RNA sequence: GAAACCAAAGUCUUUGGGUUCCGGGGGGAGUAUGGUUGCAAAGCUGAAACUUAAAGGAAUUGACGGAAGGGCACCACCAGG
């Protein structure tokens, strides 16, 4: 866990705006974009590389450090803590290959769900889309919430992590015995008919990704392969998952099916298919960003100042010289 | 001709009126600029260290 | 409508896999009418299709 | 019967003159129309006959010759007459930038490029023929492969370098549903 | 000739045909000040303190392409078990 909560957070913000532009970045960028303090930074980065924060890497010319899964993930869980979200962790492991859940603790107390995707060419692209996949999961998530779907309240995202509300519960697939099947049965229809009247379709909508929240409420998570009614194909999604529904009643509870909905009913909701007259102070600004621009532009080409190369080089001629 | 003399002159007066303006902001930028620089410079000589 | 159709000679093979055929079709309603279609599955030289419609004209050009 | 006559310029009669069997052979055999050159007025004259199998294939004829006077090879114009929606849209260098003397030449050279390979590329993008008249640019092709061509060509001579031009023009085509 | 190149950028350590302007590592800086001209915009002349181990010019190979084409594989896919 973290300790030191000074310069970590600057340093690591300087790599992560190396990663935007180039795969692998060398200090000297590094240190040109976090000028806060200066000369300890190389220190700084031998102690982040005695955990699993950064990475070195120096193959034959090139010589820099990239960002891990670890560090990026302890990032957005600083700028969660900024946020005053989580104080403390909540070790029941949701391990999936996908995504990462923890559970998280704020200064109140109470708990909530921490998302964090992990998808599984180098680890920038796995990062980048991790972060595309998180923006876009909470999107969705806040479009449900507000379309007043049974899902849980969103209440935060950084970059990958996703704080969510926490409901107790197990998946409707390890959930042998279930008291009342006709009632949750009729709500599962009820759902899939809102789902349809609100310009969606899920197409692999699963009993796995159905939460029994006390084998009384219905949970629904994952949302990144949402897709659109006004495809030809989303009445066939529809109806595979309303086969799937049927078929799994059929065949696990061995509760036969009353009602049988076969409505496309689009649009008849919100379509989320889509879903001296310069002031001084001013001249000071200015004037201070331009002289901050050319000592930045003094440190790049400073700090760009091969050893190995020279140290190679002393080798070859000693070796030359004490063999012949 | 009185109309768009009027207007043609209302134009030339805002004009001259707006380099007199971008002057002035010129020299106080020019002004402020060389006082920072010698700030700084007086930094480079002294006030730099740790004791 | 449904007409029946005849393989006058395999061109090759399209789609994202290689999974389709691309096939000219003769007609067995005494026309002429040789059209280029796209089939699934294994045909060879001298076989024989049933076409749900016809107006439908493969991927040309 | 009715015919169509045009013109051809001095230094197009020779390759007139040398491909003006491949040229008259389709015209008189799958279209069954009478051609002449008329040398005093320096036209190609195509008329209709008894035996022409139908009405439309005079234009063909028609576009196929204009389409070789143009600059175009024989075999792409031939393209022209078995094809229907192929089009000619041309358009003058100097028409969408204003250019004079020798930048204009340069803007002619990246259009071709080195060897013209630049111009070769972009008949392998947009699938188009192109043809460079002295200031004048002549694109051959369907109407959405003649746009993606002419926005390429637009894009050269803009001043934009060929680079980004291969990259806009295969991004493009990429969206095309090719 | 450092070369790309140049019948001149040649007749240069075998260095002298006449003559005008103009450069002296990169910045500061064509900046401040002074003078002069201009209605103004600005033009002409034009530093120093200080900072820096470099900045550049020609060519020579090609990691890496988010550049393009081909070929191969059920430790890739398609249709399947």
């Amino acid at each position: 866990l973290r300790y030191m909560s000074r310069d970590d957070f600057r340093v690591l913000t300087a790599v992560e705006m190396g990663m935007k532009n180039h795969e692998i970045v060398p200090g000297s960028l590094i240190a040109s974009i976090a000028s806060l303090k200066h000369g300890g930074c190389n220190k700084v980065l031998r102690e982040l590389v005695k955990h699993k924060l950064i990475a070195w890497e120096r193959t034959k010319t090139v010589q820099g450090y990239r960002l891990t899964n670890a560090g990026y993930d302890y990032l957005a869980l600083k700028t969660l803590s900024s946020r005053q979200v989580v104080e403390s962790v909540g070790n029941q492991m949701g391990v999936g290959k996908e995504s990462d859940i923890y559970i998280v603790a704020n200064e109140e107390g109470q708990q909530f769900a921490l998302k964090l995707h992990r998808l599984g060419r180098h680890n920038v692209s796995w990062l980048y889309l991790s972060r595309l996949s998180a923006m876009k999961e909470f999107a969705y998530m806040k479009a449900l919430y507000e379309r007043k779907f049974p899902v849980p309240k969103p209440i935060d995202y950084n970059r990958h992590a996703v704080v969510m509300e926490l409901i107790n519960g197990y998946p409707l697939c390890q959930i042998h015995h279930v008291e009342d099947p006709a009632s949750v049965y009729d709500e599962a229809m009820e759902l899939i008919v809102k789902l349809a009247n609100h310009g969606l379709i899920h197409g692999d909508f699963n009993e796995f990704n159905l939460i029994l929240d006390e084998s009384d409420h219905i949970t629904m998570i994952d949302f990144p392969q949402m897709v659109s009614t006004s495809h030809p194909n989303a009445e066939w999604y529809f109806d595979r998952d309303v086969k799937c529904i049927k078929d799994f009643f059929m065949k696990r509870f061995s509760y036969e099916s009353e009602l049988f909905p076969t409505f496309k009913d689009i649009r008849r909701e919100d379509t989320l298919d889509v879903e001296s007259t310069i002031p001084p102070e001013l001249v000071k600004q200015k004037v201070k960003r331009q002289l901050t621009k050319q000592q930045k532009s003094a440190v790049r080409r400073r700090l760009q100042k091969a050893n190995i190369f020279t140290k190679q080089r002393r080798e070859n001629m000693q070796n030359i010289k004490s063999s012949l | 001709k009185e109309d768009k003399r009027a207007r043609k002159q209302a134009i030339k007066e805002e004009r001259k009126e707006r380099r007199v303006e971008k002057k002035a902001n010129k020299l106080a930028f020019k002004l402020e600029k060389r006082r920072q620089e010698k700030e700084l410079l007086n930094l480079k000589k002294n006030v730099e260290g740790l004791k | 409508p449904i007409k029946l159709a005849r393989v006058t000679k395999v061109l090759g093979r399209t789609g994202s896999q290689g999974q389709c055929t691309q096939v000219r079709v003769e007609f067995m309603d005494d026309t002429s009418r040789s059209i280029i279609r796209n089939v699934k599955g294994p045909v060879r030289e001298g076989d024989v299709l049933t076409l749900l419609e016809s107006e439908r004209e493969a991927r040309r050009l | 019967e009715e015919t169509r006559k045009i013109p051809v310029p001095a230094n197009r009669y020779t390759p007139l003159k040398e491909n003006w069997m491949k040229i008259f052979t389709p015209i008189v055999e799958h279209l069954g129309l009478q051609i002449r050159f008329n040398l005093k007025s320096r036209n190609v004259e195509i008329r209709t006959c008894k035996e022409t199998k139908d009405v439309s294939a005079l234009t063909k004829a028609a576009d196929f010759v204009k389409a070789f006077i143009l600059g175009f090879q024989v075999e792409d114009a031939l393209a022209l007459i078995r094809l229907d929606d192929l089009f000619l849209e041309s358009f003058e260098i100097t028409d969408v930038k204003p250019l004079k003397g020798d930048h204009l030449s340069r803007a002619i050279g990246r259009i071709a490029g080195k060897g013209g390979k630049t111009k070769f590329t972009i008949e392998n993008v947009t699938r188009t023929r192109i043809v460079l008249a002295d200031v004048k640019v002549h694109i051959l092709g369907s109407f959405q492969n003649i746009k993606m061509a002419r926005t390429a060509i637009c894009n050269l001579i803009l001043g934009n370098p060929p680079s980004k031009v291969y990259g806009n023009i295969r991004a493009v085509a990429s969206r095309s549903a090719d």
